[PDB]
Formats: C-alpha cells, structure tokens, sequence
C-alpha cells in the first residue's frame, strides 16, 4: 500500500499515483502524506474517519476543486498542505470543518485575492502562507479581526506594487495583534505617503523587493513611523540586482524605529553601510552573506546588543570597542583572518567558530577587556596557541575547541583558571596528552569531549583526578592500548563513558569499581579480548554496555568472563550479534567443556 | 541521456541515479570550461522536499581513483542567498544561479560525479545525478 | 686515568687532578684534551713524544710559564688551545717547534700587545684568536706579511679605543691579503680620518663597540675607503648602550662597499632603516634578533639578492617587490603571521619556515610572482590551507611541510604541477589519506618523508603507483595495520622503506618482492608474530632487515619463518637480542619437536 | 644550598645535580615574582665547552607533577643575541642578563627544576642545578 514510519500514527504515501485516499489506513493515526498523487478533486467526506489527524499533506496533487466538507472528521487537524494545486477559486466554507487548525499553506494555488479567500471561520489559525500566487494587492482583509491568533503571514513571490495607507487600514484600528508580513519578491516601486504611520510588526522581511537604488531610497522613507521588532532586508544572488548601493538608501529608516535589523546579501556593499547613524538605537545587529571587507570604525554611542557576522568576507579582524555589547558571532567567514585584541566590556557569548581563525596567545581578560564571558566557541579554526590560563575569565561556563589546531596546550595547565567551566571540548585537535596536570582547575565541569587526540605512550594517565563533577567523559578515537591503575576512581558522578574506537586488548573490571553512576560504557571497536578483574567490579547502575565489534578469545582460559556474558547480556548491547574471533561464529553459545 | 554540452576543454553529460530518477532540469551557460568559466546554473523543477536546508553530497572520481564525499551547503537555514531557499516541498522553482570559478590544473581523463540533493531537515534525498566529465 | 673517545686517536684527560702529561698515554694519538688540569708550567719537552699530534686543548690549565722548547716534538699540530692561561708573556722562541700550527686560541691569556706576541715565525698559521685580553691597539704588525696564510684575527673583548690610519697600514701596503677582523666588545670612541682609506676587508665585526648613538654615527663615518664583503653590526642583550637606532646613525655607509650587510639585536630599532638608501646597491642584507615590527618600505630599485629575517618580531607578513631577490629567508618569527601576496619574479630559494605561520590558498605562481621557485620550505608553521596545486610552480624541487596543519591536501591533487620535485616532507602534518591519486604528478620524487600521519581504515592504500623515482620512503608512526596488495611493485629504485612503529601484525614478503633495489627494511615496533607467504621473495639486495620490538610467535604454524630467522642471521638487525611473545626468551632457540 | 632568595610571593633556592657539579654562581636582581618581574639574571662561570650552541634542557615539577621536558635555545650558533655565546672552554664569563615576564595563573605549591645546560655541538653537558620554588 504505502509506506509505515510509525505504526498507527504515521504513513507515508507519495508518488504511488493514487485516485483517492487509501481508507484503511489506521483510524486513529496522526500524519499523514498524500503530496505528489493525482487526486484531482478532492470530494465530501473523504477524510472522515481520521478524526485524530494532524498534519495533512497534500502537496502537488492536481487538485482542482475541494468539495463542500471535504473535511469532515478533521477538528483535530492543526497543519494543511495544499501547495502547487490549481484550486484558484476557493468557494465559501471550502474550509469548513478545521475548527483546530494552525497553519494553513496554500502556495502557488493560483489564489488571486486575500478577500475572496474564505477562511475568516478559522480562529485557531496561527500561520498563513499565501508565497507564489497571483495576489496583486497588499489589504490586509476585514475579517482578520475574527482571526484573534494570527502572527505570520507570508505574502512572498506575488505581484503587489504598492502598499498604501488603505491596505494597512486594519493594523491602525489595531495597535495591539502582534503581526509578521513576509513580504519578500514582490515588485514594489510605490508605498503611498504616510502609509506606516502608526503601525506596529512584529517582523518585515523585504528581501529582492526593489529593482534600483532610487525606487529603494524613495519607498524605506515612505515606511516612516513603524514600529518593527525584526527588519529583514537585502536580495538574492539568483536576482537582478541593485547596482550601485550607498549608504544614504537607508536615510528614510531613521523615521522607523527598529529593535533588530538583519542585512542579507547584497550585490554591492560599502564597509561604511554598517557604521551609518540610522542604525545606531537598534538592539541587535545581524550581517549574513554580505560583502564587507573591514568592520572598524563603529562609533563609540551605538545601543547594539547583539552582533552577528555570518558568512561575510572579511579581510581582517574588526576593531570593536562597543561599551554595551552582550553577544558577538563571527562565523563561516569566507577567508582565514587572525585574531586581533578588543575591547568589549559587556561581553558574555562570543561565538568565533568556523573561520580558520589564527589566534595567537590564547587566552586572558586583555585579549577581550570582559569580566562577564560565559560561553567561549573557538571551534573549526586554525592554529590556537595557548600561552595563558584564561586569567581573568573565571566566569566561563562553555569553551568550544573542537577540530581546531591546539598548540602547547600540554606544555602546562592551560586551563587551571576556569573553575566554573561546565563544558570542554578539545576533540580531534592533535593534542598528544602529555601532562598529568592539564586539566589542573576545572573542578566544576561536567561535560569533557576529547575523542580523537592521543595519550604519550597511549596509556590513558591520571588526567582526571581532580575533575570530581564529570558526569559525560568522550575518549574514544584516542588510539588508546592501556589504563592506568586509578584513573577513574574519582569519578563519583560519571554516567556516560566512551571510549570505543581505540586499541584496548582487554579491560580490567577493577578500572570502574567506583563509577557508581555510570549508566553507559562504551568500549566497542576495540580488539578486547576478555575482562580481567572481579568481574563484579561492573558499576550496579549500567545500562549499556557496549562491546560490539570487539574480538573476544572464547577459550576455556576465559570460561568465568563467557559465562558473565550470558549472565549480562539484558545490560550488553547487540548481545547475539557479537561473535567469536579466536580459533568463528558465534559466542552467547560458547560451552565450557574442553579442560573447563 | 538528460543533457550534454562541450566547452573547449571538456564534454559534460549528466544521467539521473540508477538509484534514484526524480525529475530535474540543470544547466550551465556557457558549457563549463574546467580552466575557467563566469556564467548561469538553470534550474528548474518541482522540490520533492522542502529547501529550507539544501545540501549536496558531491561524490566525484577521477579515472576510477575516488576523492573523499564532499559536502556542500546551498541554504543553512537562516537569511540564505537564494530565493529557492524559501521554496516548499511540490513547488515550482525556476531559476538562474550566477557562478564564477578561476580554475585549478586538473589531470586529463574520465570524470565521474554522482550528487546527490539532501533536505537536511528530513535528511532525504531530494533528487540523485550522474555527471560525466571528459577533460 | 684518562677516557678513551677513539682508542689510539682520541684521548679526553678534562678535569682529571693532573700535574703533567701522563706518559701512559699512547704516543700515537692525534688529538688530546687536558683541559682544566693543574698543569701550572709547560715544562720543555713535555710533549716531544706524541709527535703525530694534531689537537691540543690546554685550556683553564692555570699555565704561568712556558718553557723553552715546550713544544719541541710536536711537527703535525694544527690546533693549540691555550685560553684562560695567565701567561702574561710570550718570550721569544715560546711557539717555537709548531711548524704546522694553523690555529693559535691564546684567549684570556692577559697578552697585552700583538707587536711583543712571538708568532712571526708560525708562516702556517690561519686563524688567531687573542679575544679576552689587554690590547689596547689596534695596530697590525709588521711581521704579518710574513704570515701569508692568515685569513682571520679575533680582537674581540679588549682594550681598543682607537683605530688610526697607522693601524692599518698593513692592510693599506698588502692589498692582496683575506682578512677579516672581529672588532667586537672593544669600547671604541674613535676612528682616525682617512684610517679605512684603500683597505680591503673580507668579514668586519663591530658588535657591541659604541657606548651611544652619536659615538657610532660618528665612527662608522670614518670607515669611508673600506671595501668589505661582510659587515656585522649591532649589540648585545646584555651589553646594550644605544638609546635611539635611525637611519642616520647608517650615514658614513654610503662611502664604504659592501657586499653583504648584517644587523643584530640593538636596544632601539627604527622599522625605516632598511629601507636606507645607502643600502641600495648591497647585495645580501640580513636582519638577527631585530626589533623590526613592518618590513614594507622598501624602494623597488633596491638590488637585494638575499634577504634573511631571523628571530625577529614582524607583526605582519613584509610586503616585497624586489627584482633580484633570488633568496628570501624569515624563520623563527615572534607570534604568528599570514601569508601575504609577494611579487619577487628573480625568487628560487624560500625557507618561511618555523613562524606559527598561516598560509591560506597554498600555492600558485600568483602567490610570488616567481616561475623559478627551486626550494620552499613551510615547515614547523600553523595552518597551511591547500587550494592550488602549484600551478606557475613547476620547476619545485624540494617542498617541506613537516609539522605544519596542512589542510585538504587530500582533496585534490595538490602536488600535480611538481613534476620536477625530489624532495617532499609531510611527516607530522596530521593527514588522513584517503584518496589514492595525492601524490599524482610526482614522477621525479626521490625522498618522501610523510611519518605520523594515518590511512583511512589503517591500509596502506595504492598512492605509489607514479612515484616511481623513489628512493627514500618514511612511513613510520602511521598507525597502519594492513597493506594493500600491490603497493609497492612499481617503486624499483627504492633504497630505504622506514615502516617502524606501526601497529602490523604481520608481514607478507610479496610486497616487497619487486623491490630490486631496497637494502634497508624498518619493520621494528609493531606488532609482528611472523611474515606469511614464500620467504625467498624478499629481495636480494636487502642487507638491513630490522625486526626488533615486535611480538613474534614461537608456534608450529609458523615453522617455516622461524628456521628462516636461522640462515638470515646476518641480515636481521639484532638478532642476538630477539625473544619470543607467545605461548617470554628468547627467540632463535625455537626448535621443531612436537607435532612441528 | 648554593643560593637563594624571597620576594612577595616566592621562596627560591638551588643546589647542584646529583650528578654533575660543574660550578657557577648565578642570582637575579630582584628576586623573582611569578606574578610578573623585570630584571637581571647575573651569572658568573667558567664554562667547561664553548658557548656557541648553549641550550638547556628544563625537567620541571609541579607538586610532583612532572611537565614535558621544556628545550630553550639561547644560543643558536648565528648572530646570536647574547655576549656570553662568543665565550670559549675555560673562558671567565661575568655577565648580566636582562629579562621581563608578565605571569600566568601558578599553583600553590612546590616546584622542582632541573636546568641541564647542554653545549649544542658535542651534546656534552656544561652544567646542572637543581632548582627548588615554592609559590
Ligand atoms: C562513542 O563514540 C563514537 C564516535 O567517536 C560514536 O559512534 C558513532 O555511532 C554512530 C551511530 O549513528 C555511527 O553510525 C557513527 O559512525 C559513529 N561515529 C563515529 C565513528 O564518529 C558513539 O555513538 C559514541 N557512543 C555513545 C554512547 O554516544
Ligand atoms: C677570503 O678568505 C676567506 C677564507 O676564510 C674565504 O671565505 C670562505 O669562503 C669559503 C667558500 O668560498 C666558505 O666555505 C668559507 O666558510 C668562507 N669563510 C667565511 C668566514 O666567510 C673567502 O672566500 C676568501 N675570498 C677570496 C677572494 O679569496
Ligand atoms: C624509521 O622511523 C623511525 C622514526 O620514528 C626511526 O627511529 C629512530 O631510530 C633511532 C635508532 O638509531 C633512534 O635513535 C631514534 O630514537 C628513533 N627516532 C624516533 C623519533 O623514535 C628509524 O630510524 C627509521 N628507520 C631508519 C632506518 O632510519
Ligand atoms: C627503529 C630502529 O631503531 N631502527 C634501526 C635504524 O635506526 C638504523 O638506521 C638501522 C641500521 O642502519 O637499524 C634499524
Ligand atoms: C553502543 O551502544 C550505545 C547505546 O546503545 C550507542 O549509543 C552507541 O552508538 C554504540 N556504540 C557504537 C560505537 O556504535
């Protein structure tokens, strides 16, 4: 028939070149999907017997016309999907019956009007998405009054021109409903005066909206006196685009007043286009895909809150000395810049990931002039040389290494001043642990990713001794053939432990005798051939014991650690699965006869 | 089978996946030259998914010698550089990507490319390709 | 009792309590240290016996008195080292004997005056070092000319306030001579006029010799007339004197020629004194130990043909246009840097070597506007981001990339325009290999040294298949456990295959069958219990096998490798020393008897 | 006991090697504050190898928790920036070096080093002190 995910709950049924809907799908199931099926007219009580339905898909179904209830047993229904479906006319109650609707998606529907659109029964309704349709007006319809719980409204991809002060008419008579307009694609060259006035949104996205500088400039002044929590703007690579881009085209936004301003892709840009003054009360600061070569001189009296740099073109580090600024992400840029010093004394979340960042020097209050850092991404980058004990960062609670080039990190305790840090990660950056005081001072933390590095001699040294709150330790890929006698022994709190992926021959039972909380141990992908030890020492608390793809030695010579086997294997994971790799199938099968 | 061109340094052919053959139509003007080319990728066809986290596996070879899976990210999700990003599953999307590329020495011989489209929400295939370069 | 270096050549007698010379002393050696000895006075004949002598070091021997004929005996001594011997004077007939003598070290030996200094009669001699003494002149003697053969005297360390145009009338009569004069740690206030006027040097040394700025300005005037090869000048860390360094301090430069100029550590360093126009013409410039923080002034009609930048401390990579620069060196740099764009179209030799630096878009033609770009040397850096396969570059011969973070070398074929290279270093540079064409273009190699990096899934896949020039082959500390099956058929002139340190737990001879000219084999620290399949296959040219630090298996299987060991005795490194690891010594004790 | 001295927040002290007893006598002005010093280390010797190649080899401890062993080149044969590398065996040495630090986060605690001074060329050892802090 079609296709089961979830047994009495969720089907899959696309592309099976269906007339109607399949009706012996289970009669309490919640999702379904009918896109891509010829259904063609969609008649009276067809959904009927689902009366705990969902999320509904039906898109691309060359669906013409929806008979009167064809929703029937659907007051449960919250998500409909009718996208790329030739309906074009949607006659009166042609919804009738979605008393518990949410999100209703009617894209490319050939749908013409927001008026004749029939849905002003809908109460629940929270999204509307009319994208790709041939609505040439903006009005926002009478009726959207009875529609108490609407917040967004997608009007992409359309044919609106202008937007006047009469489409707006039903936000002035209600200051009060939070409302975003996706209103990106449309091909606007004429806003009437005084149409924004005393209006609020919540979000205004126009995105490839205007097709020259000039039409832009004219239409941003005529958006004077809205109140917007989120402006997106910019255009599309796959777009015609402005040609020349000053940053006087933003003049009119200074009558707006905005708490967060998002700047997209740009075909030209001017560094000077983000330092400009009409952008200076705003809270939050974003640039995504955009052009610029240098952030510098950013003055002193801006209110940002929030920076966040994605995916730019920077040339070099921004000097940045804002006063106020909580939060900084600079990420993916598109070349390999180093870290230059700044200065910023509000600073809590500093996101520097995914940047090939050279750092230098790594880390003390001076490179950053916070006392207030709590969360510290260095991910993705290039060469980070250690050379301070983050003096002055005691605050940090999140640090963020991951497959970037850690040097002399072993050379000493690197991180001895972060005795609040709740979370560490320094996998897969080629540190050869070296040093049994390098996590020396991280007594709160409980989280400590460290898969891929390695161990001198690849034995697994008493790094841990002091690191008494860790409740999560990753050691696998670490290339490790040896413990040593006590290394966990601390480790009242521990409750996952991996080191799958190394070179064990064998455990020893008594390595984990006082890991009390230890709910997960994964030591698969090894070579273990037995477990040495009391055999008992196994923490009471395991749940999952993985020691698949091993190579265990079903001799007589361990005939105790075989039977332990059979005895556990409610707590051994793919238990039947394992099998023998000395003198070749299978293992829970193993006797005890030959000498034993 | 579903188009073929030839720059003055390369043919180029694509086939859709024995795998996989939902509908696609892609094109490059001018033809790809492997030394250097500016132009336009034409796409046009209806989404079997929702693009909102387009992304590519690139799996290519160089006379049978196979380089290692290649990810490639068109939409992240969030302010993306194109307006397909948006579009939705059973939507109609057409259009015209600029591209440029300042060419690399590449050795002479047979190319194969399979590239397969992911929607990385739902972590499905989208749609399946499979380019031949002769350089 | 005296320690014994080379039994009848070399005998080390440091710090014994001796008074003299111990007759018990082969009367055959050729070099002999009695250092630090109470030997008090060098009474006559002492040395007659040990006549093929060659080196003496008599340093620290609290010598008062030399007697007459003290050397007598000695016809072959090259070297005598008398350093810190208080013989204030030398009578007349003191070095008589030493008609071989070629260096003379009379450091610390409170000589007062070169003129009263009895070596007029050594016509071998080279080399004087009189550093550490109580000359108070600079004065060079009349009977220099009889020591035709003297290239270089020492002054450095004593009393000279003066150099007088009398001083060096030696100079000034014999143009003919190659000496060169180091002048250092000599407290001079005054240079006589004219005193430099038509006098040849080969290497001059003024390092720490003016207690200010003006005193230095001012003598380096009076250096006008002099032609020297190599001038070095600069001051110490721990005797400085100069407040301010400017380019005008350089002045009397312009009336001296200089061939190759080197500046050391000084206390003050302007960045603007390089690019003095007195340093136009110079044909090696070198900067050690310099505070020079930008390297970018530099006018392009400047004739460098090397730059050397050593242990200095640029804040940024030095922009150079220089047509005839040939060599560039800077190593060693303060923090890290980036690569920046050069344009050196004369540039064949390039060691940016050990600068934590970080190099985005390895590396093209456009990169250093170069196409005879011979050696180029990136090791010991950060990240080096592969993205041009050395297009422009295709006259490279030796490429070292050692300890760096190379970066998507295997994505591509980074090495393909190479097709000249010898030489490639990628050892410790963390690459995980996993597409087999990375060394594709690489048909000249000879040397290719890549130890501890890895293979995807631990086998040595077929990367060798063009490398057919291969001589040398560093694998070592690869983590590798298998071999793939043809990999190493086509390498016929390889010499050296380094394996060691690897985790293989076996050999198969018919990898290394094919190859014909492999006389060493480094298979030592694995995990080998034998080599399976055929043991004649193994090549014929093989003389170092080494074995050691594996884990052999003393078991009937493998009869046929165990008597192997046998008659491959004196091919097998060590094999006195090999023991068993299964069923703990030794090793080729095994004997068949039960079942085998 | 060879020497030793307090400031602010050390005690420090060394003797001889075990091993090796080569003398020298060596101080700083002031005494050293890992919170950060400027100053001079005077040292007064006489070496028993040349100085050319001189490096040291640091074995350093922290409450018994040995660090890697630590190499710093003083001298590395050119140009170097320090008299004493032109100094010869036997040669009286009598110089003061000076030298600034800012300081990092230290234990608390006692600390060992042992600084082998290694003659670069012959590999021979010069001298050896076994250093005593205690922060
Ligand atoms: C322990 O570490 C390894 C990875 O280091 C994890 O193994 C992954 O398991 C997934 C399951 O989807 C495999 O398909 C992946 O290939 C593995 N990742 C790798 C090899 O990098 C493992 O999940 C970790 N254990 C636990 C309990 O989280
Ligand atoms: C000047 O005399 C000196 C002899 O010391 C020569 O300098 C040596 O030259 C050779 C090769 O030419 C080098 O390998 C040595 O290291 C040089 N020594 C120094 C200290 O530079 C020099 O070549 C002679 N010049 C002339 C014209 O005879
Ligand atoms: C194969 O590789 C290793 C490099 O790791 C070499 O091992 C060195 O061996 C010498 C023995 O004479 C030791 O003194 C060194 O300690 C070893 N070095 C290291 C880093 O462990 C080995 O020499 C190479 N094989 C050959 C033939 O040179
Ligand atoms: C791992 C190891 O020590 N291998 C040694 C190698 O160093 C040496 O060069 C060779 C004799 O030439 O014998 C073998
Ligand atoms: C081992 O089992 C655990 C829990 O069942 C699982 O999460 C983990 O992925 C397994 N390990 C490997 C290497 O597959």
């Amino acid at each position: 028939p079609c296709i089961e995910v979830v047994p009495n709950i969720t089907y899959q049924c696309m592309d099976q070149k269906l007339s109607k809907v399949p009706d012996d799908i289970p009669s309490s199931t919640k999702n379904i999907d009918l896109s891509f099926n010829p259904l063609k007219i969609l008649k009276s009580y067809s959904f009927s017997n689902f009366s705990e339905l969902q999320w509904l898909d039906l898109s691309r179904c060359e669906i013409e016309t929806i008979e009167d209830k064809a929703w029937h047993g659907l007051h449960h229904l919250s998500n409909l999907i009718l996208t790329g479906n030739p309906i074009q006319s949607f006659s009166p109650g042609s919804f009738s019956g979605l008393t518990s609707l949410e999100n209703l998606v009617a894209v490319e529907t050939k749908l013409a009007s927001l008026e004749s659109f029939p849905i002003g029964q809908l109460i629940t309704l929270k999204k509307l998405n009319v994208a790709h349709n041939f609505i040439h007006s903006c009005k926002l319809p009478a009726y959207f009054s009875n529609l108490t719980n609407l917040v967004h409204v997608d009007l992409s991809y359309n044919y609106i021109q202008t937007i006047t002060v009469n489409d707006l008419q039903f936000l002035r008579e209600n200051p009060q409903v939070n409302l975003s307009l996706d209103m990106s694609l449309n091909p606007i060259d004429f806003i009437q005066d005084q149409a924004f006035q005393g209006i609020k949104l919540h979000e205004l996205t126009l995105r490839g909206n205007f097709n020259s500088s000039n039409i832009m400039k004219t239409c941003l002044q005529n958006l004077a006196g809205l109140h917007v929590h989120r402006l997106i703007l910019g255009e599309f690579k796959d777009e015609r685009n402005l040609e020349i881009f000053e940053p006087s085209i933003m003049e009119g936004l200074c009558d707006v007043t905005i708490d967060e301003f998002r700047l997209t892709y740009t075909n030209d840009f001017s560094d000077d286009i983000v330092k400009f003054h009409c952008l200076a009360n705003v809270s939050a600061m974003s640039l995504a895909g955009v052009s610029i070569k240098y952030l510098e001189d950013v003055p002193k009296h801006f209110k940002w809150q929030s920076l966040s740099i994605i995916r730019c073109q920077l040339k070099q580090f921004p000097t940045l000395d804002l006063p106020f600024l909580k939060s900084l992400t600079l990420t993916m840029n598109k070349g390999s810049i180093s870290f230059k010093k700044v200065a910023l004394p509000s600073l809590s979340y500093l996101d520097l990931s995914r940047n090939a960042l050279s750092f230098s020097g790594c880390c003390s209050y001076s490179d950053l002039g916070t006392n207030s850092l709590r969360h510290l991404d260095l991910s993705f980058n290039g060469a980070i040389i250690m050379s301070a004990n983050f003096m002055g960062l005691e605050e940090l609670q999140h640090l963020d290494f991951q497959h970037s080039t850690l040097k002399r990190v072993t050379e000493f305790s690197a991180f001895l001043s972060l005795e609040k840090l709740l979370y560490l990660d320094i996998s897969y950056t080629n540190t050869k642990i070296d040093f049994d005081g390098i996590f020396l001072g991280l007594t709160s933390l409980n989280t400590l990713k460290m898969a891929g590095n390695s161990f001198k001699d690849n034995t697994l040294s008493n790094v841990f001794a002091n690191t008494t709150n860790l409740t999560f330790l990753d050691l696998s890929k670490c290339q490790l053939e040896q413990i040593s006698w006590g290394v966990f022994d601390t480790l009242h709190r521990l409750q996952l432990l991996n080191m799958s992926h190394n070179n064990l021959l064998f455990l020893d039972s008594s390595h984990y005798n006082q890991l009390y909380s230890l709910s997960t141990l994964d030591c698969s992908f090894n070579r273990i051939e037995t477990s040495k030890g009391i055999l008992q020492h196994f923490p009471k608390s395991l749940a999952f014991f993985n020691l698949t793809n091993n190579s265990v030695a079903c001799i007589c010579e361990h005939q105790k650690f075989l039977q332990w086997v059979k005895e556990q294997k409610q707590f051994l994971v793919n238990v039947e699965q394992m099998t023998c790799a000395t003198p070749n199938t299978s293992l829970v099968l193993d006797f005890n006869n030959s000498t034993c | 089978q579903q188009w073929f061109c030839n720059s003055s340094d390369a043919i180029i052919s694509y086939s859709y996946c024995d795998h996989l053959k939902f509908p696609i139509s892609i094109s490059s003007e001018p033809c790809i030259r492997l030394r250097g080319t500016n132009g336009f990728v034409h796409v046009e066809f209806i989404p079997r998914g929702n693009l909102k986290y387009l992304y590519f596996n690139l799996f290519i070879s160089v006379n049978s010698i196979e380089l290692p899976k290649r990810k490639e990210v068109l939409c992240h999700g969030h302010d993306d550089d194109y307006s397909f990003c948006r579009a939705l599953k059973g939507e109609t999307v057409n259009t015209s990507i600029p591209f440029s590329f300042e060419g690399i020495l590449f050795p002479k011989g047979h190319y194969r490319c399979v590239a397969e489209a992911i929607a990385g929400d739902t972590e499905e295939k989208l749609f399946c390709l499979n380019f031949t370069i002769i350089h």
